[PDB]
C-alpha cells in the first residue's frame, strides 16, 4: 500500500530502419497514446545485419494510470506469472511477450507480429532502497501474481 | 544515460559477458537473447 509504479518502459525491436520499424512505432502510438522514440544500434553486428547508429527499435515511457493499464494487459497475457529472473536487485522488474496482438491490438497481415518488452521501475510516494524481495511481494499482493523459481 | 535506473538494472549476457541496459532483452554486442524473459512454452 506504500509502493508505487514510477514508470513503465516499452520497447519493440526490429533490427533495421524501414517499413517494419515505422509500423512498430504506430503500434506503440496506438497502444500508448504517446509518440515513441527510435533507438539506434550501439554497435554494428555483421552476422545480424546491424549497423552502428542505425535506427533499429522504438521505445516509449508511460506513467500513472496509463502505465498500470498497459502493465495489466501485459501481465494478463503472461497469466500473472513471472520468474525470479525477471526481478532486478534494485526492486524493479520486466518481461517480454511474444505477440503484441494479445494486448488487444488487431492483427493486420500487412503489419505482422511484434514481440514487446516491458520494464517497470518502482518507487515510494515520497529514498530508502527497494529490495528485490519487497518488489516481489508487491507484485504478489497487488496482482495476486506468481513468481516461479529462478532458472 | 537514465537517472531513474542504476547499473543494478543491467543484465549480463552469458554468451559474451556484455552488460546490457534493462531494455532491449537481447545483448547489444552479440544479439543473444536474455534467458527467462519470455514465457516458457509447453
Ligand atoms: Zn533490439
Ligand atoms: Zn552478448
Amino acid at each position: 500500500r506504500e509502493l508505487r509504479i514510477r514508470k513503465l518502459c516499452l520497447n519493440i525491436c526490429v533490427g533495421e530502419s524501414g517499413d517494419r520499424l515505422t509500423r512498430a512505432a504506430k503500434v506503440l502510438e496506438q497502444l500508448t497514446g504517446q509518440t515513441p522514440v527510435f533507438s539506434k544500434a550501439r554497435y554494428t553486428v555483421r552476422s545480424f545485419g546491424i549497423r552502428r547508429n542505425e535506427k533499429i527499435a522504438v521505445h516509449c515511457t508511460v506513467r500513472g494510470a496509463k502505465a498500470e493499464e498497459i502493465l495489466e494487459k501485459g501481465l494478463k497475457v503472461r497469466e500473472y506469472e513471472l520468474r525470479k529472473n525477471n526481478f532486478s536487485d534494485t526492486g524493479n522488474f520486466g518481461f517480454g511477450i511474444q505477440e503484441h496482438i494479445d494486448l488487444g491490438i488487431k492483427y493486420d497481415p500487412s503489419i505482422g507480429i511484434y514481440g514487446l518488452d516491458f520494464y517497470v521501475v518502482l518507487g515510494r510516494p515520497g529514498k530508502h532502497r527497494i529490495s528485490k524481495e519487497e518488489a516481489m511481494r508487491w507484485f504478489q499482493q497487488k496482482y495476486d501474481g506468481i513468481i516461479l523459481p529462478g532458472k | 544515460e537514465d537517472p531513474e535506473i542504476s547499473l543494478a538494472d543491467y543484465w549480463k549476457c552469458t554468451s559474451c559477458n556484455e552488460m546490457n541496459p534493462p531494455l532491449p532483452s537481447h545483448c547489444n554486442r552479440c544479439w543473444a537473447l536474455r534467458e527467462n524473459w519470455l514465457p516458457e512454452d509447453k
